[PDB]
């Protein structure tokens, strides 16, 4: 599921208080045991 | 089923294909090969009294 809104101000970090639903981009059809998730940042630090 | 099937003006959203009113009855329903949305209006039916 993916959504992308635009926030109002770059106020402290932490997550906006509002109701946004997400609505489904991709149901890929496979089977795979999952137990652990690590992100992939681009480094670009040059 | 059977039914009158009409242009309807609902914003079906593009991963959507059946829409249901209150209860569980489909009320409308994408062309699978057109990718049109129509909505399923019963029959003409009612009562008669003599």
């Amino acid at each position: 599921y993916s959504k992308h809104t635009p926030i109002i101000v770059r106020e402290p970090e932490d997550l906006p208080q509002g109701f946004s639903a997400l609505e489904p981009l991709v149901d890929l059809p496979i089977g795979i045991n999952i137990t652990r998730f690590q992100t992939l940042l681009a480094l670009h630090r040059s | 089923g059977t039914g009158v099937l009409t242009e309807s003006n609902k914003k079906f959203l593009p991963f959507q294909q059946f829409g249901r009113d209150i209860a569980d009855t489909t009320d409308a329903v994408r062309d699978p090969q057109t990718l049109e949305i129509l909505d399923i209006t019963p029959c003409s039916f009612g009562g008669v009294s003599v």
